[PDB]
């Protein structure tokens, strides 16, 4: 497949390429031959605004909870069926260990640097017959 | 008795593509026409989570179906007792249909791989068959290219294969022997 | 199969040429667009016939790009392939799971796995050819194919043949 | 396929420009290649009316006399005139003609008549095999005799 | 018969033996349907039946269910015999006696033939056969 596109004047083809992006313009255009390669470029910047990715990574699941438009009948039943499903991972552990540490730097005042520093270390190994548990704390502080 | 050899066969099967603890169940079954629920379980002397799905796979099997014997219960109550009805006209229906559909299944397979027909590109990781490849096929290239890597193709399902699928119908044909020789047997009557 | 058919056609005649001789330029515009051409779903264009009598009724003028555009309801000659059938054709080209023949316009391959057991490739002969136990295929060699795989791309039509059965082979 | 069912637009059921019914029209090898030249001599014809203002040697000829005629990327047209005029065993217009009344008095699909002209066919066997869907639709004896009046008419330059 | 069927229905006899048991001409044993049409779609292969290597040819089959192969073969050789001897000269002249004679001699070409203990005269009953089909087709 090879699954690669790289733009390429077919006037010019003097090199990989040598060329600009006009993000105003939206296009890319050979800085010598002048030719718009490709236009119509997209924007990627107001995306983001309105928002663990380093750690899990793609092991997922979704915060959730109740709703306005629920009764209180609705309510705890959603906060019982929330925990019904969450043996499918074992980054329960993580998920308290994560939160513990987020405990462990936040209480004794480290700066939040600290609490994701920490949390790579734990990602890290987070399984070894040489740890095979450890006390389970060691690989906490 | 033929109904013995049905009882009998039911045993062959649930032995032979079945474990050991899945014929005790079917012994304690046939023991007794109307039996206690209790009765079977004092048997084993082990917990329902062994017990539970033996008979629920002999109900699927349709072999036997827990019949509601009904019993009066003494303390003004209805509770009724659990009594297998051996479902031996159903038991043929159910067995000898999966015995024709694996080995169809199986004479899928031996053509499948009787002849290398199909190609397959390495690089891309996908099939391809002959009508690809004459579209695909060039005059220069003596091979079948694949355009969507650019890549030559090799061949898929090789000879030996055939006789893998042959092996396991050979297999096939003698493990179930008995199993449809004590089948056939009760096809005389249909009982 | 060689057939004569009835069609209809869409050109798009571009406003440049919009003199009063468009009619004629739409009946050349048909003849060298199509007589050499195919169609997945009608095979190859050899030849337009009844030059003078063509439908070239009117012309709807788009939107945009303000090219009249006509439909032309023609008539041709055109080869359709099929499956099924015999094709006498010549041996043209040729690989190693088999040889090309010649088939109308079309240049229809066939393969060993579908020719018959006593013939198989012999890398000996020059040109490359092969070798029955009752005769030889060369080139020139006439050879009658039975196609069972054709498959009709749009414009262009590819098709697979046999020689296995009777009254087959070198003519 | 075989069983006298192609696309749409190969049933009996055939539609002009203007509607009207009439059977497949189906043409050997030879039938076809025989209306090729006089049409496209009519469009010389036609390419001179606007312009004023063995049988391989004149077969190419003949054929590059109209390769001149047209654009010329149709060069295959040669190609399947050396397709048909090596592979095309009739002349003479009036003999198809008197085949057509031959061949069609039996009811034949023309596509399947044709086949039965435009392959050089002498046996009822030899059309067993070769056209699967006329082995049993006529009695095999008419298949010879037929055939045979048909080798009756091979004309071999 | 009653355990020899097909190398996939061995026992047969009682189950349900409707899907035909043929015999190809050049294999002599009971296929079914369960093996043989997996052979002859593909067209000449061999058969399974215990382990048997002769062909099963393409279709062209014939039908001899239940009827004795072997001697059904003896009397296909017979038949042969009664095939050779179709248009043979027997009663041309009436005589009883000759006739008499004839059959003997047809029916020992059948008998070299479908004998095969120490058979020699079955290839040149196959000769005289071919003598025959000499006289017969001219
Ligand atoms: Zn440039
Ligand atoms: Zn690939
Ligand atoms: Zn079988």
């Amino acid at each position: 497949p090879n699954l690669n596109i790289v733009l390429t004047c077919p006037e010019c083809k003097v090199y990989p390429p040598k060329i600009v992006e006009r993000f105003s313009e939206g296009d890319v255009v050979c800085a010598l031959c002048g030719l718009v390669l490709s236009d119509k470029l997209v924007d990627t910047r107001s995306e983001w605004r309105t928002f663990n990715p380093l750690l899990d990574g793609n092991n997922l699941s979704t915060r959730i909870g109740k709703g306005e438009t629920t009764d209180m009948r609705f309510t705890k039943e959603l906060n019982k069926a929330q925990g019904k499903n969450v043996m499918d991972k074992k980054d329960n552990e993580v998920q308290a260990a994560f939160a513990k540490i987020t405990m462990l730097c936040d209480a004794a005042e480290l700066p939040k640097i600290v609490k994701d520093c920490a949390k790579e270390a734990y990602k890290l190994c987070h399984d070894e017959k040489t740890l095979k548990g450890k006390s389970m704390e060691s690989i906490m502080a | 008795p033929i109904d013995d050899i049905v009882k009998n066969l039911l045993k062959f099967v649930v032995r032979g593509f079945y474990g050991g603890s899945f014929v005790l169940v079917l012994d304690a079954i046939l023991f007794h026409s109307v039996l206690a629920e209790d009765d079977l379980k004092q048997l084993l002397s082990i917990n329902k989570t062994e017990l539970g799905p033996l008979i629920a796979r002999l109900r699927s099997d349709r072999l036997i179906s827990i019949h509601k014997q009904r019993e009066y219960p003494p303390n003004s109550k209805s509770v009724e007792r659990v009594y297998y009805y051996v479902k031996y006209p159903h038991a043929i229906d159910a067995i000898k249909w999966k015995v024709h559909q694996v080995v169809q299944r199986l004479k899928d397979d031996l053509d499948k791989n009787s002849e290398p027909n199909g190609y397959m590109c390495p690089i891309c990781l996908t099939k391809y068959t002959q009508l690809e490849a004459v579209q695909l096929l060039n005059f220069d290239r003596t091979e079948f290219l694949c355009s969507l890597c650019d890549e030559p193709l090799v061949e898929d399902d090789s000879g030996k294969k055939n006789k893998e699928k042959q092996d396991k119908l050979n297999r096939l044909m003698d493990q179930i022997q008995p199993i449809i020789d004590s089948l056939k047997k009760i096809d005389d009557s249909r009982i | 199969m060689f057939f004569i058919k009835d069609l209809s056609l869409n050109i798009t005649l571009h406003p440049s040429f919009f003199g009063p001789r468009m009619k004629q330029y739409l009946k050349t515009k048909l003849l060298e667009e199509v007589e050499g051409s195919c169609t997945g779903k009608f095979g190859y264009i050899l030849c337009v016939l009844d030059y003078d009598n063509i439908d070239i009724q009117r012309g709807r003028i788009l939107p945009t790009d303000g090219s009249a555009e006509f439909n032309v309801k023609y008539r041709a000659v055109v080869f359709k392939p099929f499956k099924g059938e015999v094709v006498d054709g010549t041996v043209v080209s040729c690989s190693q799971h088999g040889f090309e023949v010649q088939v109308g316009p079309m240049k229809v391959f066939v393969t060993k796995h579908l020719m018959p057991q006593d013939l198989t490739f012999n890398a000996g002969s020059n040109p490359p050819s092969y070798q029955s136990s009752e005769d030889v295929i060369t080139i020139k060699s006439r050879i009658r194919v039975k196609i069972e795989g054709c498959i009709s791309q749009v414009s262009s039509i590819h098709a697979i043949g046999s020689i296995k059965e009777d009254y087959l082979g070198a003519i | 396929a075989a069983t006298l069912q192609l696309g749409q637009e190969f049933q009996l059921k055939q539609i002009n420009h203007q509607g009207e019914e009439e059977e497949l029209i189906a043409l050997n090898l030879s039938e076809a290649r025989l209306v090729i030249k006089e049409a496209l001599v009519e469009r010389r014809r036609a390419f001179k009316r606007s312009q004023k203002k063995t049988r391989e040697k004149e077969l190419e000829s003949i054929d590059v006399l109209l390769e001149q005629t047209t654009g010329g990327n149709n060069k295959d047209l040669k190609n399947t005139m050396q397709y048909l005029t090596n592979f095309s065993r009739f002349r003479d217009q009036e003999t198809v003609g008197a085949v057509i009344q031959l061949l069609k008095s039996t009811g034949l699909h023309p596509f399947e008549v044709a086949q039965l002209g435009s392959l050089a066919c002498d046996t009822a066997d030899e059309a067993k095999t070769l056209i699967p869907s006329l082995n049993n639709k006529i009695s095999d004896d008419e298949l010879e005799r037929i055939l045979k009046e048909l080798s009756n008419l091979e004309t071999l330059y | 018969e009653n355990k020899d069927m097909c190398p996939i229905c061995k026992t047969d006899r009682y189950l349900s033996p409707d899907v035909k048991f043929l015999v190809n001409p050049e294999c002599y044993h009971r296929i079914c349907e369960s093996c043989v049409d997996r052979i002859f779609s593909l067209g000449p292969a061999q058969c399974p039946y215990k382990g048997c290597d002769k062909i099963l040819r393409k279709n062209k089959f014939k039908t001899q269910i239940f009827d004795d192969v072997e001697v059904e073969k003896e009397v296909d050789i017979r038949k042969r015999v009664f095939n050779v001897f179709n248009k043979t000269i027997d009663d041309f002249n009436g005589d009883l006696v000759e006739y008499n004679k004839y059959l003997e001699e047809v029916e020992d070409i059948i008998y070299k033939l479908d004998h095969g203990i120490d058979v020699a005269k079955t290839e040149e009953k196959l000769r005289t056969y071919e003598e025959l089909n000499k006289q017969l087709i001219m």
